[PDB]
């Protein structure tokens, strides 16, 4: 007889009708993802569209309970996550146009071609052949030709589509009371009505700009080092007080610098640890690796596997004819069914990807008791952090000298310490300025602060101001460089890659403080310490039930993301770097340019 | 005693209408169930599980049904949930024995098995030891529905989706509850 009681009565008929209709779609998708045949494609698309139509009908039905009188918090969260109109609030023609341009953008990105100016019959796609030249070559002109032709002949096709997708998304987000699309994107970190844990969408921006200011005194030194070393592979092309040309960084855009490690290794006379011969000359099969991972996970206090995961998961690659696209994933088909998909081999990198996947699986196993709509990470960035700290801790010499792969003594020196820390920094702290800058640009575009006659100019200005790279050939307002990225064209959010990198390290410095560590942070392990597993499981089993700024307090002790753990983790490399630039010039000026002559 | 006629029927009934078989006055031999199978769950509450053969009473009843996996822990004196409140409630001075075992390979087929229902919408909590076979539209709002599905008027019978590729906790378990009050 209330407008609140008819909420629980309705959520029970939806938390049982969806947990069943979702299993069909998920299983039918798995059946295609591991056995690529023709009939399986339609067998998956059928169930997929069925589940989508069911969700749409439930959404248009649940608009009868006004969110203004619901008093409980869990039912409010469920109704709010189910109520959002999302897209389709536009007219019909507008929605059709938007879908068409999104598909066109994805297709143009996937199948672009760029050839030679002296032989136009031998052009290569992006994935198998271009970012391989951009990753393995060492000649200046070849990298320059690649980086310029990938943006001159595939970028110029995305501008007259982006300049319309922007307007369409702006309208779709303003028809839901958001004031722009950037607010819709940040609407994941929103928390309202907890009295002590409030978090308005407008603050997120500020928070980012108040933590990235604490990283610069390390990124600057890393940058000066990488530059002083690059100036010995391509002499007379880099000036000692300028920026780095944006094509010598290591890949097409400069997102990760990890492909530079062969040029800028500090001590090139010590091979960092790689137990790939001890694994092979001891007859390790593709199943012993997962046994070791499960043993490590049961050491800290998390449950065993489900006994339905060993029978159905596809750990090995089916040889003769079962051609199956295997990018390592961990599935959550529901109803107590957890599976892993990865064409594993016997090397080291897969020995860590196994732990990453089992971390995802432990997370998805912990919160399987909540309702259906709340089975997800606390926000869009917790999942990968939880999955990553495990692999971060499962590659330390104290661990690999106790599992058996390494020798029992294996004398260790500070040189391999520096080596490993730098190889980590060239991927962790080398992608934060770029991510922050790209997200800032996309926000300033969607909000309307940059008129559409000033896109490329502001983009390159911000790249020179923050990241520290400069364009090698002048780019006017006909090109479109940001659209030549994968996450920008297919309409994916990007801010998460900047929050995860923070959360992750915080978790470490929390759990290592429970296991009562002694040395520096990067030599720590959470294995054989049950208190760590308990402190972590206290947060794992929450899902989206509580606001994320609470589940972050249960394990750390703060309320928001911080940046002290990252610098605490990178302190040794920092102390070494600050004593390597006595002669160089830490910093960069925004006036030099490779064409200012 | 005719126990093998209730532990072995080709199919049990669903929970919302369980099957009650009353035992007459004859000789009872429990030595066959005690050494029958793994018996995932077997808890006696009044009678001596190690001395069962030494007592006897007037009448014994055998109820039988099929419930989900993680819900066996609700067939017990004084529990609460979607099963022990709307479908099958045990009193507070229970005296029988609860036994339940796995039947994953007999009641579950691929592509779903929609023949094991369970009612989850009832206006009033069930009094001890009562069954209901009603199939009237449970009306939640304030508007007469006159008997059609729609908004705030839901149909109360919903079926399990039993399938073989489930985790322990959703595979169909078979339950045979004994009550005592023959020798
Ligand atoms: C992978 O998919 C193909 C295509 O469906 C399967 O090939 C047939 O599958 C049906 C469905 O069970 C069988 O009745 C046929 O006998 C299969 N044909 C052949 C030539 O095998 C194939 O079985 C699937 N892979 C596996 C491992 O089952
Ligand atoms: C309404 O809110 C209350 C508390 O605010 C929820 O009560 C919890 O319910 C779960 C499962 O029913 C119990 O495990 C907890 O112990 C309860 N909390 C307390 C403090 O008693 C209730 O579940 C919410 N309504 C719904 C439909 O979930
Ligand atoms: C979600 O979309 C609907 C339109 O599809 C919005 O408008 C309401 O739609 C219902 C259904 O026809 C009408 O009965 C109401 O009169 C409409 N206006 C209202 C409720 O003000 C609806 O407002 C949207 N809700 C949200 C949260 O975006
Ligand atoms: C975690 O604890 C276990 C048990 O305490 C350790 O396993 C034993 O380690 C000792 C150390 O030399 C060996 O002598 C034993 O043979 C090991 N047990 C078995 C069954 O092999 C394990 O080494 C610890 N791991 C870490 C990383 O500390
Ligand atoms: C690694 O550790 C050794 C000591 O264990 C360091 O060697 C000392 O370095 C300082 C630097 O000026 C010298 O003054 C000392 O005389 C060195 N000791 C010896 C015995 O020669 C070494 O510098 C460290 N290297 C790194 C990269 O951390
Ligand atoms: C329940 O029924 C099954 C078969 O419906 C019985 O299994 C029989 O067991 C006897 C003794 O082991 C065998 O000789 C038969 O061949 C089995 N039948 C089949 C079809 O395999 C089982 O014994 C019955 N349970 C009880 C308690 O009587
Ligand atoms: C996990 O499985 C192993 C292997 O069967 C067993 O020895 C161990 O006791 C199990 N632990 C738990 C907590 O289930």
């Amino acid at each position: 007889s209330t407008i609140e009681e008819q909420a629980k009565t309705f959520l029970d008929k939806f938390n049982h009708e969806a947990e069943d209709l979702f299993y069909q779609s998920s299983l039918a998708s798995w059946n295609y993802n591991t056995n690529i045949t023709e009939e399986n494609v339609q067998n998956m698309n059928n169930a997929g569209d069925k589940w989508s139509a069911f969700l749409k009908e439930q959404s248009t039905l649940a608009q009868m309970y006004p969110l203004q009188e619901i008093q409980n918090l869990t039912v409010k969260l469920q109704l709010q996550a189910l109520q959002q109109n999302g897209s389709s609030v536009l007219s019909e023609d507008k929605s059709k146009r938007l879908n068409t341009i999104l598909n066109t953008m994805s297709t143009i990105y996937s199948t672009g071609k760029v050839c030679n100016p002296d032989n136009p019959q031998e052009c290569l796609l992006l994935e198998p052949g271009l970012n391989e030249i951009m990753a393995n070559s060492l000649d200046y002109n070849e990298r320059l030709w690649a980086w310029e032709s990938w943006r001159s002949e595939v970028g110029k096709q995305l501008r007259p589509l982006y300049e319309e997708y922007v307007v369409l998304k702006n309208e779709m987000a303003r028809a839901n009371h958001y004031e722009d699309y950037g607010d819709y994107w940040r609407g994941d970190y929103e928390v309202n009505g907890v009295d002590g844990y409030d978090y308005s969408r407008g603050q997120l921006i500020e928070d980012v700009e108040h933590t990235f200011e604490e990283i610069k005194p390390l990124y600057e030194h890393l940058h000066a080092y990488v530059r002083a070393k690059l100036m010995n592979a391509y002499p007379s092309y880099i000036s000692p007080i300028g920026c780095l040309p944006a094509h010598l960084l290591g890949d097409m855009w400069g997102r990760f610098w990890t492909n530079l490690y062969s040029l800028t290794v500090p001590f090139g006379q010590k091979p960092n640890i790689d137990v790939t011969d001890a694994m092979v000359d001891q007859a390790w099969d593709a199943q012993r690796i997962f046994k070791e991972a499960e043993k490590f996970f049961v050491s800290v206090g998390l449950p065993n596997m489900t006994q339905g995961f060993w029978e159905n998961s596809m750990l090995t690659d089916p040889g003769n004819v079962q051609k199956a696209v295997c990018h390592p994933t961990a599935w959550d088909l529901g109803k107590g069914d957890f599976r892993i998909l990865m064409c594993t081999k016997v090397t080291m990198d897969d020995f860590l990807t196994a732990h990453h996947e089992m971390g995802h699986i432990q997370y998805d196993m912990a919160y399987a008791a909540q309702p259906f709509l709340l089975r997800n990470g606390a926000n869009e960035g917790f999942h990968e952090a939880v999955g990553e700290i495990m692999s971060l801790s499962a590659a330390t010499p104290k661990h690999l000298k106790s599992i058996g792969l390494l020798s029992p003594d294996f004398q260790e020196d500070n040189e391999t310490e520096i080596n490993f820390l730098l190889k980590q920094a060239l991927t962790i702290v080398g992608t934060l300025p770029f991510t922050y800058m790209l997200e800032k640009w996309r926000w300033m575009v969607f909000k309307g602060e940059i008129p559409k006659d000033q896109w490329m100019k502001k983009w390159w200005e911000m790249k020179r101001e923050i990241v520290g790279v400069v364009e090698p050939v002048p780019h006017d307002e006909t090109y479109c460089d940001p659209a030549s990225l994968f996450h920008v064209s297919n309409d994916y959010s990007f801010i998460r890659y900047y929050t995860r990198t923070l959360y992750q390290f915080q978790f470490q410095e929390a759990l290592c403080q429970a296991a009562k560590h002694e040395g520096p942070l990067h030599k720590c392990d959470i294995s054989n310490s049950t208190e760590a597993g308990q402190k972590l499981f206290n947060m794992l089993r929450l899902g989206k039930s509580e606001p994320w700024t609470l589940a972050l307090e249960n394990v750390v002790g703060a309320k928001n993301m911080n940046v002290r753990p990252l610098l605490n983790y990178f302190e040794p490399l920092f102390t070494w770097l600050k004593d390597q630039n006595k002669n160089s010039f830490v910093g960069w000026s925004t006036d030099w340019s490779p064409y200012a002559d | 005693c005719p126990f093998h006629e209730v532990f072995n029927a080709t199919t049990f009934a669903s929970v919302y209408a369980w099957n009650r078989k009353r035992i007459s006055n004859c000789v009872a031999d429990y030595s066959v169930i005690y050494n029958f199978a793994p018996f995932f769950a077997f808890k006696c509450y009044g009678v001596s599980p190690t001395k069962l053969n030494d007592l006897c009473f007037t009448n014994v009843y055998a109820d039988s049904f099929v419930i989900r996996g993680n819900e066996v822990s609700q067939i017990a004196p004084g529990q609460t949930g979607n099963i022990a409140d709307y479908n099958y409630k045990l009193p507070d001075d229970f005296t029988g024995c609860v036994i339940a075992w796995n039947s994953n390979k007999l009641d579950s087929k691929p592509s779903g098995n929609y023949n094991y229902l369970y009612r989850l919408f009832r206006k009033s909590k069930l009094k001890p030891f009562e069954r209901d076979i009603s199939t009237e539209i449970y009306q939640a709002g304030n508007k007469p529905c006159n008997g059609v599905a729609g908004s705030n008027c839901y149909s109360p019978l919903q079926s399990y989706g039993f399938r073989p590729t489930y985790g322990v906790g959703h595979q169909p378990y078979r339950v045979v509850v004994l009550s005592f009050e023959v020798c």
